[PDB]
């Protein structure tokens, strides 16, 4: 007739609050003979002895649930994990309260862990809603944390699956390095201007400082971050015009503990309605109703709590979390909008962009300049080295028509032959005439270069990694270094599956060359 | 630090008269984008925390009677009392509130005597 | 109406450290800004630092950047200022005040503590 | 004079291992390793913690070897934490200390004796290549190592024809009707499964309820489904195929000798190439300060070991590089037979034709335009395999490729 | 659209005269 509940807490005030909530749990549940005894454990700087003592005390206690409520740990590791693993050794449900890392979202390893604060991946859905509001498609996502970057980008891909659009650029690396300006300049050259960052305080500060250094914070740049990027020294270097996200009651442990204890009480009373009552042993036999009790918990529905409608998903996370929106207006946090469980409502306050007007800057750009690529075609593209220095001999045809050439840069020989020999040469012929006619027709410049090797391009998986990859003209076009391939390309389904074509200018087939 | 110049340093008047106190900042407290002056007038009486009197160099607080009148813009500002009362006797300070012009600084102050 | 209550008077040996507390109530503790000011007797108040409770953003005076540290407790809505390496120059009255912001625009310090004298 | 710890839990020939402990030739390097053997029980993880604490505090243990006889993956799962939190590496060779979990920690130093998921997938596809069965289906549960297996098989097979892939979540109860309904999608004669033992029994119950395992359907399962040959679960269908680690010709003393030798040679490599051997103060209490002398290179010398013919190198994840594998089959009586061997990407089958649980044999001869016979590809499309018996011993056959005008008819 | 407008008129013929139609 007794149910034990374990928890890890340091502050005596919260321990008394937990005891009071435990006492009140039996108030409106009638005069049933169910008894609730409260037990909590304190903090120790280490983790091996902490985990050992916690496991021993909880085994001797035969608890049903475990609560951890340490947001401000001096160690930045945020590791209540060993308690969750030891609880999963007997399939004992664990409900997190503070940490929002997506590592706990993985039930394949965290077999007996839940939490009521959604991870930052929901901020990806919030940003998708923002994109719906402001009609933005191409983004430039930069991530540093590989543990969640894959998960965050997976969430973004799932969101875009409705739109069937793509993030124009993604970036991932080892946090700690600082020579990131090359990738920043790579992103700056593109057309999209909406930049979304997701990292810790150090990397957020580093990228804000670099963007200010390279003047990536001018007009038209719309930024978008979460909560961790506008905290600590990252807030000190924060460039004005940024928009940030705020979690409602993020650290209000007083109400969070009350909501958790109420949920626990109602869930325990729901379980006691059914048969097959099992209790943990004193730690090689698992608790047989572990998954059964977790299934009982999954279907739980509540109408109580200051936060509101508390409900769990298949991942045991929180649903319909209301979010606050903050704008860095002259280095002061001004609320500019609110977020419902499914809709965003801006408040009466105005939002100022890093540049001028308060209207949304269209995050798109155009570039007449087009990097053209091709291969050395014997009758269509004639390649000639310069005469003396960067000059093309202005030879004429036999029909009074001057020969029009183009200054082309490419390797001299193959890699085994030429280690590194790339010189500006003179290119002309048939394709050059076609492209020059095109440039005459529509106003846009170009910059011709050559393919590093002599292949059209094949999809070859890595020799050992077996990672399919293209090369040649297709490889240089897929990599983004090429904007338009103008070459005697063979129209076929395999290549049309990856890129687009215009109507054919040529009609011919294949033959056999003999002597 | 923006130098806040307050004039006069002190004054004594009879009840019912009208007084004028000026505030001059070394730099323009007006931000062009929003056209607002980052100046705040305060009333500080003996033994009490200072009470916010006028902000934005023109807007009175809800508790501030209409007799107080703050004027001036840019670098020069003025606090004016149309009908001076004995209760108004205090030392009044003007302080800038421009976040881009940190740190916050105060003027020399004006002592009101009756 | 909001209330800010400070700690009692302290007698600290020179070179030692003191940590002052400032309990706040009657308003949104998380979405406001609190400032610590140093006021010597017969002297005007000297701004020390400000901190935002919602983001833990901290900014100190250069004279006190290496001398004062600020912390907050969301459960208690109480501000903290720890003054270390105390010298006789620190014999003064320290005050905690809540910023008044109207229409998103700062309008001055509208709320005050009772004051604390450190000897 | 390195300290090596040997822990045995369960019935085992401890005297034989002790006699065979000094069966290595380590006289060519000044190592003189010290090996202490201690018996333990499967009482609790905390008892193991206390035992290893006492051992490392007393004998200054620089290496731990665990061998057991249970069928629980939790042994290595928790041993990973000890290996990561202690500078002394740990090795598992047999029993519960053999099944490979998801992954090891970055600071982990624990390695196991066995093949990876992808290597097992390759061997299973080699088996399907040996006997021409090219239609199959894959079903698995939410054990963590499912995505690796699925992606490995998909990449390897990218005329193979896969037509059904199933994922079952057995955490939810009362889903037996749903499982029975969704197992109706299976149409290939061969179905592949990746689950746990009790889950396998439940799935076999569902299959016998739907009757999809009688004669025309055969199942092949990984090593973890079987685990122990001595015990046969209630309703494993006759003809079950699986691949298991060769534990018959590779006994416990061999595993112990290999572990001791690899530890000794890794220590010698670390103390010779870098001239320093990391052997810090083996303090059980307050291990945080004992991790100062982080090796960072012994692991680099723990993944390349040769033992005079035996390439005992390990992989980055923690698994071995060149395992030895055997194949088992469930005959009518509940036992596992030894059918074939796989080693170094070579498949060897004792039966030239797989016995079954109309059909008529055809005899023919090669004729120049009508029946053309050629050797297999070091058979392609539009050809038919053909068996040629060789008479010198046991009946030998060699597979060729036969085609021609008559074959087309 | 530009490719079509070139194919409909005789600019491609001039290109042929320059390189493809030419003989020896
Ligand atoms: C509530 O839990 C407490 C703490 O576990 C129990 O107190 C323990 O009681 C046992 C038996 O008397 C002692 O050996 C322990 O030393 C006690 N520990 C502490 C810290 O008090 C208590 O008995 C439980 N009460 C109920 C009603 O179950
Ligand atoms: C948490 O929320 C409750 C309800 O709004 C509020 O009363 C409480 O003051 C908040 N947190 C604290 C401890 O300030
Ligand atoms: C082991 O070392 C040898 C000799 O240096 C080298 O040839 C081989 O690639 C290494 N193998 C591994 C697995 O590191």
């Amino acid at each position: 007739k007794i149910v034990n509940i374990g928890a890890v807490l340091s502050t005596r005030k919260h321990e008394q609050m937990f005891r009071e909530a435990v006492n009140q749990a039996n108030k409106r549940h009638g005069s049933w003979k169910i008894q609730l005894n409260a037990t909590s454990v304190t903090h120790k700087p280490n983790a091996i002895q902490m985990a050992l003592s916690v496991c021993e005390d909880l085994i001797s206690s035969q608890v049903y649930a475990i609560l951890v409520s340490h947001p401000p740990t001096p160690n930045d590791h945020f590791t209540p994990t060993p308690v969750s693993y030891t609880a999963g050794f007997y399939r004992i449900p664990v409900l997190g309260l503070t940490t929002r890392m997506s590592i706990y979202s993985d039930k394949s390893i965290h077999l007996s862990f839940l939490r009521t604060v959604p991870p930052y991946s929901h901020q990806s859905s919030v940003w998708f809603e923002m994109m719906r509001v402001y009609n933005w498609n191409h983004i430039i996502l930069l991530v540093s944390d590989d543990h969640e970057g894959r998960a965050a980008q997976k969430r973004l891909e799932t969101l875009l699956e409705e739109r069937e659009s793509k993030a124009e650029k993604v970036l991932q690396f080892d946090p700690g390095t600082k020579n990131v300006t090359a990738l920043l300049m790579e992103a700056r050259d593109l057309e999209a201007r909406v930049i979304i960052l997701s990292a810790s305080e150090d990397d957020a500060a580093t990228v804000y400082r670099a963007a200010a250094m390279l003047n990536m914070t001018g007009s038209g740049y719309v930024w978008l971050v979460g909560e961790r990027e506008i905290s600590g020294n990252a807030l000190r270097y924060a460039p004005d015009g940024i928009i940030g996200l705020q979690l409602i009651n993020g650290k209000n442990e007083s109400a969070h503990i009350s909501d958790a204890v109420g949920v626990v009480a109602q869930a325990v009373h729901e379980l006691l309605e059914k048969e097959n009552i099992t209790d943990p042993p004193r730690g090689t036999n698992i608790w047989k109703t572990g998954p059964l009790f977790k299934r009982v918990l999954m279907s739980s529905k509540y109408a109580d709590g200051v936060t509101g409608r508390v409900e769990f998903n298949e991942d045991g996370d929180r649903k319909f979390a209301n979010y606050s929106i903050m704008n860095l207006q002259n280095r002061k946090l001004v609320q500019v909008g609110i977020y419902n469980g499914t809709h965003v409502i801006p408040n009466d306050r105005k939002i100022i962009w890093p540049g001028g007007e308060t209207e949304k800057p269209r995050g798109y750009q155009m570039s007449t300049r087009l990097k053209i690529v091709t291969i050395h075609q014997e009758p269509f593209v004639y390649v000639k080295p310069t005469m003396s220095d960067g000059t093309c001999k202005e030879e004429f045809t036999v029909n009074g028509d001057p020969v029009k050439k183009v200054i082309c840069t490419g390797p001299n020989d193959t890699s085994p032959g030429s280690p590194r020999h790339t010189v500006p040469q003179c290119c002309y012929g048939f394709c050059v005439d076609l492209l020059i006619k095109l440039a005459r027709t529509m106003n846009f410049t170009y910059e011709v270069h050559l393919v590093a090797d002599g292949k059209f391009g094949t999809q070859e998986r890595v020799n050992n990694s077996n990672k399919k990859e293209w090369n040649g003209m297709m490889g240089e076009l897929l990599s983004g270094q090429a904007d338009m391939i103008v070459a005697p390309l063979t129209i076929n389904n395999e290549r049309a599956q990856y890129i687009e074509f215009s109507k054919p200018f040529k009609y011919q087939g294949l033959t056999i060359l003999v002597k | 630090d923006i130098v806040m110049t307050q004039s006069p340093s002190s004054l004594a008047v009879t009840a019912g008269e009208k007084v004028t106190m000026r505030c001059k900042s070394s730099q323009s407290l007006l931000w062009s984008v929003n056209q607002n002056n980052y100046l705040s007038w305060y009333q500080q009486k003996q033994g009490q925390p200072p009470k916010l009197l006028i902000y934005g160099a023109s807007i009175r607080e809800s508790w501030v009677p209409d007799r107080f009148t703050g004027s001036g813009s840019g670098t020069d500002f003025t606090l004016t009392i149309s009908n001076v009362h004995a209760e108004d006797l205090a030392v009044y300070y003007c302080q800038h509130n421009h976040g881009s012009f940190l740190p916050y600084t105060f003027g020399g102050g004006t002592k009101l005597e009756i | 109406q909001g209330q800010m209550q400070q700690s009692g008077a302290e007698l600290v040996k020179p070179g030692a450290s003191v940590k002052l507390s400032c309990k706040t109530s009657g308003f949104s503790f998380s979405t406001s800004y609190i400032n610590w000011l140093k006021q010597k007797p017969g002297q005007s108040l000297e701004w020390i630092a400000w901190i935002y409770a919602g983001t833990d953003g901290t900014s100190y005076n250069q004279k006190f950047t290496d001398k004062a540290q600020l912390t907050v407790d969301t459960s208690s809505s109480t501000a903290y200022m720890q003054f270390s390496s105390l010298t006789t120059d620190d014999s003064a009255i320290y005050y905690c005040a809540r910023e008044g912001i109207y229409y998103g625009n700062y309008a001055g310090f509208t709320y005050w503590g009772q004051g604390t004298l450190v000897t | 004079s390195i300290g090596i710890a040997v822990i045995l839990v369960g019935t085992s020939d401890e005297v034989a291992i002790k006699d065979a402990h000094e069966k290595d030739d380590f006289h060519h390097l000044s190592v003189v390793p010290r090996v202490e053997l201690v018996a333990m029980n499967e009482t609790d993880p905390k008892s193991i913690i206390t035992r290893i604490c006492d051992l490392m505090s007393d004998r200054k243990i620089q290496g731990v070897v665990l061998a057991d006889d249970t069928d629980q993956e939790a042994i290595a799962q928790i041993l990973d934490f000890i290996s990561a939190q202690t500078l002394t590496p740990i090795l598992g060779i047999h029993g519960g200390s053999s099944m490979i979990m998801a992954d090891k920690d970055e600071s982990s130093m624990f390695f196991q004796f066995g093949p990876s998921i992808e290597q097992q997938a390759s061997v299973m596809l080699n088996i399907m290549e040996e006997y021409d069965w090219y239609i199959f289906s894959i079903v698995t549960t939410y054990f963590p190592g499912y995505q690796d297996f699925v992606n490995k098989i998909r990449s390897t097979i990218e005329g193979w024809e896969l037509e059904e892939v199933l994922l079952l979540d057995m955490s939810l109860d009362d889903g037996d009707s749903k499982i029975q309904n969704q197992l109706k999608k299976l149409q290939s004669p061969i179905i592949l499964l990746y689950c746990t033992k009790e889950e396998a029994t439940y799935i076999f119950e569902v299959a016998n309820s739907v009757g999809l395992t009688g004669y025309g359907y055969t199942w092949i399962v990984p090593s973890l489904v079987a685990g122990d040959t001595d015990t046969v679960p209630s309703e494993f269908p006759t003809g079950l195929i699986s691949v298991s680690y060769d534990e018959w010709d590779y006994g416990l003393p061999a595993r112990v000798r290999d572990g001791i030798a690899i530890i000794t040679t890794a220590a010698s490599d670390m103390l010779s190439e870098h001239s320093f051997i990391p052997e810090p103060k083996s303090s059980c209490y307050n291990t945080h300060e004992k991790r100062i002398y982080q090796s960072n290179m012994l692991n680099r010398y723990l993944i390349n070991v040769t033992f005079e013919g035996r390439n005992l190198s390990f992989s980055e994840d923690g698994y071995q590089m060149h395992p030895k594998l055997v194949i088992i089959l469930l005959n009518k009586e509940r036992k596992w037979e030894r059918v074939g061997k796989w080693k170094d990407k070579s498949l060897q089958m004792k039966y030239y034709v797989w016995p079954r649980m109309d059909h008529l044999s055809i005899v023919t001869l090669e004729e120049a335009p009508f029946v053309i016979v050629e050797s297999v590809d070091p058979c392609m499309r539009n050809t038919v395999p053909c068996q040629k018996r060789i008479i010198s011993e046991e009946p030998g056959y060699i597979k060729k490729c036969c085609k021609g005008f008559c074959i087309d008819i | 659209l530009s490719i079509l407008k070139s194919h409909e008129n005789g600019f491609m013929e001039d290109l042929d005269k320059t390189w493809v139609r030419y003989q020896e």
